[PDB]
């Protein structure tokens, strides 16, 4: 018997050569394995095949391999590949992907992914699953952003922060061991991973290193704190001990040095790059250039990805207003037009393409949106594959080398900068099951539900007095996983080693599962997944023009994106 | 007044819907979450009329039509359920591909 | 170029069931009263009392059909079904407690389903 | 001097042989009896009678009879009786049921009920009071369903479910140890009491007994996890050996036997079997068969109750939509004619009425409603009193019997069935202080005031900025009961006798109350109060016609109903 | 706007007295929420246009009538409380048996 | 709808400016949240609309002016900002000195 590939789509969703359009972008992804064996796949609900003595094992014990939950007939897109599997979690970490049943009566079962009397069950069929989104540029400003983090697939927050305080809406700094012991604390109620990083600034070591004892995973230099040539080498000295990363917002003004006073004062040594285009701050007008280092770790934030019609109008007024620049004071003119710049905005485009900039980020609350940096690495993809054509290295018609090169962006490649890959930012066996299912309707702009630590924490969802959950009104909602004590055990406060040797957490009284940072100081640009590329990017400072192997990098705004008014309400 | 949650969270459906006929009447095809609104609100206003189950099955498919709504709309849109209070209690609509 | 958001565009192509296994058709009357529904991935042989066939061709097997989807037995309907075989270890546990064990010990499952009452043993 | 028995009743409440409509149905319910002493009715504020000397004694120290709560005039409706009487609460327990004040001054004081500097007050007079609701069906699906459930008075949820994973949106179930660990510290957060029910699913008994020594407090079989002859023996050799009860949702498919065969394998064991009329699951057409024998606790959900105009199309529609059926395919249509049956919906009606079917509860979130068990309860006693008449037990004009029939069907009832009627369901001494209070216009609709563990946890009450607490809006809010540590003493988590003796809540951190979930196993039929009818219920397979007696059960859909239109914003 | 939390509130009682003037636009009689709401949202809306409370205490008994709702809601209504930003700062008004 | 928490919130803005501009209907000079509602819901409405950042920067210094609003007013805003998906994705939108 055979079933025709549509009704098997509609039913399993796709299988190999099949592809799926992401939201109303024109990028389609196609399967390019598929764990199953066809006849026997895993689903669940009556006269369904995981039942007990059938696709359900009724023998074996929770620890005989059995799974605590299964995500059947999921579309992964992930930096690993693009492919339908069954994902098992057990103790919260993904521990299987494959094929998941009863090896009693079903052939080709992972041994490890036993459905059982234990075994949970989500159906992903007609899914895309995601690894949790990782932003690392996160000002803690307003706690009301975490829901806004989690509605757009953001699984991890890093970055600083105390509030509502002028020092945290400039700059992710939470300065100083106590600030940072009343941040770990507040954190116990969030309910997302956070990494906290310590002010990047000072003349003396002991400064800046009680930071990362206190419990600190990193520091942020920052112009506001003083970007200087002393606070930049302290804090990479205090980075290449403690192995945390260091992420820098350069000085803009120039008033130390230029780009090449702030190389020379890291040395070679790794850094993670934040905004690297530079509307969101850096060197004017070259920052930019640091993106082609391989020493570099370059992000870019959200607000200029991608560049549209409205950006530069959006951008200059949104610079002076916030800095109280005067319109008629020539000298705030003169800065204002040093630093949003089309010319590297445009060619910011065409970085990310090339797998130049590494990855994205929010810079949430401060230059940036808390919920939109899934959103937004998408339209930039879509954009490129309309203006720039499919990519050489691609087939068979489907965007797949684009989206494992854009998945990458905000998912792996912060990870490994961060110094946390061994915990998230991927689909892989033995990571921490942060996990985000979404319609492909819906795909990059609203996920349908988040896993943090194998638990659902968030979902959208309809009218809790209803009959059944999809009633309206549909929308996002914290779910059983941020209530109670579970809070702690579907969420990971990421740490210094030096934090941890030394037992903050038993002193503070904090309760969450704790990440260890480490392997961060011995990474490059060549570690960047799909997004390894160094180079040397000249940027003209007469003109601002963006020149990468004598070739000029510029592109036209866009009137109009996909992921857009046609599901967004405001 | 004595609200329950439900009667607190579908005062927004109501809400939502009013902003969407608002845009209509401008002139602007409609989107996923506005035609949502516009049908759903609908539905609940029909229960409170007292119309029965059977008829606001079929009359929440010739609320919209395509020509209301953004290109892939109707497709976006498979049903639309909603709960609300008939003469006879609380009962669910499913309204199926609304937006033919 | 119509943009249907989230649209498949598949392959061509037929997706072949439980590929290179045997496969037996048999007759199967409900002599009971009311609806029998039949799933994927039950050992045949202990579906209810009161479906008749060949008790000892459903040994070892389960329908044919796409996983997930059942056959409809209304009262007093008679009809063929296509089995396939099992695979993995070929084991059964539980369900009616018919097999508990391999499914190659015929002559146990069947003393154990004439002994219970299931319809279609010699 | 004497009062007229307005008068009395407007200032007092009402007292004996006064009736009372219950909100806009045509129930009447009977002050049986009255407790007091007329003339030393105990009243709070300016001038009234507890004040510090008179009906306030300021000897005693709280150990010595001092009351920590007294509910004033409170009218009772319970299992127990429909009665007028004074409640004393202590250590978050009812500890006298009586008459509250002063033996220094007032007659008929009983001798544990003295208010004391100790002593707080809430008036009940002109409220009618009832036990917390006892919801033994819930999907823990979406945490905002549990202020669903307390706005209509619901104290307790027993069900199962880890959030919006496909298993728990079908059925009430926490799959195996660790999903129920992890459900355990989420109900930490929860302003309820709960109880968690495993998967009653497997062929060998470690598997299943795991989940009750992991902290389960019962289990659920279900059809859609194999409701199988092995499931349903395993599960309840399980029960037997560690006192819990057993819920089943049985083979509606009749995939491996019909019902005579699912009652063989219970073998005569004690089993409570849900939504028993069957439109919410179970063998076609006859399952609610189950309901007339003496080892069956039996049950009904929500959305059936009581048969009315639009309850089949509603639930056709229903039931295709969710299970995935399509219009077109006849065996699709053949399965949603032989499970959705006016004839076995409008049977219920009349066996809740006659005391053969014993319980109520939702479904809440998979075929029910969480905030609709009380109110569909009365809208049912109302529609049987219209088209049935009174009961012929009934005298005076009274609607007394059913009342208290009724009122027995998501109280004690449901507390027997789970082995938690030590700890609540009803209004008696001893028992937790699980109380709400009605104003009898709002009754069954609307709870005015949720007691939990003696201290309110939940309120329709005012704008928070204004100077008294009853302008707009009026709404229902969590009060200082649920807030911070205090959610802790005023919730219980049911829990196995040997998840407790094995340590679970130290070994999680819980530190809710702790309830033994016990006596599950030696009753029967015989142990639901008012409702303890056996017979032979014989349900024809051509027609689906029912019979008790010899006698066809049918009744008429009604066309409206009270507690709806007149309270609902939507 | 800098709205505080009375202020966020209030504004659902401004939004179910529009649904529920729709309703009674519409023909329907209008039940104990909907009844409550316009009341209040009526005492309101005269705060703010600089009424005193003695002038709403007299013209919130003549805002809805018998005839405007269903059978029982006059005597459900015993008296409607909402509290306003007067031109001399915030008040309780209380309207006694607004529904004769 | 699924919508996500900032439309939520933003339904309020819409609401409040629905209320302000009854209120200036019927007369009254508007006060400042009130004022601030309607300039904010105007650029969201304008974004909606498909109009440009630009456009709306001008446009949102029109929209209320002096004899609107109460005394002081004026000089209590000094700009109005509003986030809002245009054609091309969200923007922010800055008006200064909205009310001359
Ligand atoms: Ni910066
Ligand atoms: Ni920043
Ligand atoms: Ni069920
Ligand atoms: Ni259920
Ligand atoms: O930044
Ligand atoms: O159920």
């Amino acid at each position: 018997m055979k079933i025709n590939r549509q009704q098997y789509a509609e039913s399993y969703g796709p299988t190999v050569g099949d592809q799926v359009r992401l939201a109303d972008t024109d990028l389609w992804i196609e399967v390019e394995k598929d764990y199953t064996t066809y006849g026997d796949e895993a689903n669940f609900g009556g006269g369904k095949v995981l039942r007990e003595g059938m696709g359900e094992n009724g023998t074996y014990t929770r620890t005989e391999n059995v799974l605590d939950l299964l995500l059947t007939n999921a579309l992964i897109l992930d930096y690993t590949g693009i492919y339908k599997a069954d994902i098992g979690v057990k103790d919260g970490y993904i521990v299987g992907i494959g094929k998941g049943g009863n090896p009693d009566i079903m052939d080709g079962v992972t041994p490890n992914m036993i459905v059982g009397t234990a075994t949970e069950v989500i159906a992903a069929e007609g899914k895309i699953v995601t690894a949790g989104g990782i932003d690392t540029h996160v000002h803690f400003i307003n706690p009301d952003q975490v829901d806004v983090a989690l509605a757009n697939g953001i699984t991890t927050l890093f970055g600083g922060g105390t509030g509502p305080a002028e020092g945290s809406k400039a700059t992710t700094v939470t300065p100083g061991p106590w600030n940072i012991e009343k941040m770990l604390k507040s954190t116990e109620g969030l309910p997302i991973n956070v990494g906290i990083l310590g002010k990047g600034h000072g003349s003396s070591i002991a400064p800046i290193m009680e930071q990362i004892d206190a419990g600190a995973a990193g520091l942020k230099i920052h112009e506001d704190w003083g970007a200087t040539p002393a606070s930049i080498d302290r804090s990479l000295t205090v980075a290449d001990e403690a192995d945390v990363q260091v992420a820098i917002h350069s000085d803009t003004l120039n008033e130390a040095g230029f780009l090449e006073d702030t190389l020379r004062a890291i040395n070679g040594r790794v850094i993670h790059s934040f905004h690297v285009e530079g509307a969101g701050g850096g060197h004017a007008p070259d920052i930019m250039a640091m993106a082609g280092h391989p020493n570099v770790l370059p992000s870019s934030t959200n607000p200029t990805r991608p560049f549209t019609v409205n950006t530069i109008d959006e951008h200059l007024d949104m610079l002076m207003v916030c800095h109280h620049l005067k319109q008629n004071i020539p000298e705030d003119v003169a800065f204002a037009d040093s630093r949003i710049r089309p010319e590297t905005i445009a060619a910011e485009d065409i970085l990310h393409d090339l797998g130049i900039i590494s990855m994205m980020s929010t810079d949430a609350l401060a230059m940036g949106r808390a919920g939109e940096m899934v959103l937004r690495t998408w339209q930039t993809a879509d954009k490129m594959k309309k203006q720039r054509g499919p990519l050489a290295e691609e087939k068979n018609g489907s965007d797949n080398f684009r989206a494992k090169r854009y998945v990458s962006k905000y998912t792996i490649n912060p990870a490994i900068a961060q110094g946390i890959a061994h915990e998230v930012g991927s689909i892989e066996e033995g990571k921490f099951a942060d996990l985000v299912l979404w319609e492909p309707k819906f795909f990059g702009v609203k996920a349908d539900r988040v896993i943090k630590g194998g638990i659902i924490a968030y979902a959208q969802i309809g009218d809790p007095s209803a009959s059944i959950p999809t009633p309206q009104p549909v929308m996002g909602r914290r779910m059983y996983g941020t209530v109670g004590d579970l809070i702690h055990d579907t969420n990971i406060t990421f740490m210094s080693k030096s934090s941890i040797q030394q037992g903050v957490p038993a002193k503070l009284g904090l309760k969450r599962r704790i990440g260890t940072v480490k392997n961060c100081r011995n990474i490059g640009k060549k570690d960047m997944k799909w997004n390894d590329v160094t180079t040397d990017i000249d940027i003209n400072p007469e003109t601002y023009e963006v020149k990468v192997d004598g070739e000029v990098l510029t592109c036209e705004p866009v009137k109009e994106l996909p992921m857009a008014q046609r599901y967004f309400l405001f | 007044m004595h609200l329950n949650p439900a009667e607190k969270e579908k005062l927004q459906i109501f809400l939502a819907s009013e902003l969407a006929l608002k845009r209509k009447a401008r002139g602007l095809k409609l989107n996923y979450p506005e035609a949502v609104a516009i049908i759903t609100s609908f539905i609940m206003e029909g229960a409170r009329d007292g119309k029965t189950v059977a008829m606001l099955m079929e009359e929440g498919k010739h609320v919209l039509t395509r020509d209301d709504v953004m290109e892939g709309v109707p497709e976006m849109i498979d049903d639309i359920q909603a709960e609300a209070t008939f003469p006879d209690g609380t009962k669910l609509v499913t309204v199926h591909n609304p937006i033919s | 170029n119509y943009i249907v958001p989230g649209e498949y565009r598949v392959a061509e192509g037929e997706i072949e069931i439980n590929a290179g296994r045997e496969k037996t058709t048999i007759r199967v009357s409900n002599t009971g009263d009311r609806p029998i529904q039949v799933g994927s991935h039950i050992h045949f042989v202990e579906v209810n009392k009161e479906l008749l066939f060949d008790r000892a061709e459903g040994i070892g097997r389960r329908l044919n059909i796409p996983s997930g989807t059942a056959a409809r037995f209304e009262p007093g309907e008679e009809m063929e079904v296509e089995l396939t075989e099992l695979g993995g270890n070929r084991e059964v546990f539980g369900i009616s407690d018919l097999t508990n064990g391999s499914v190659d010990n015929k002559e146990l499952i069947l003393q154990r389903a004439k002994e219970l009452g299931y319809k279609g043993v010699e």
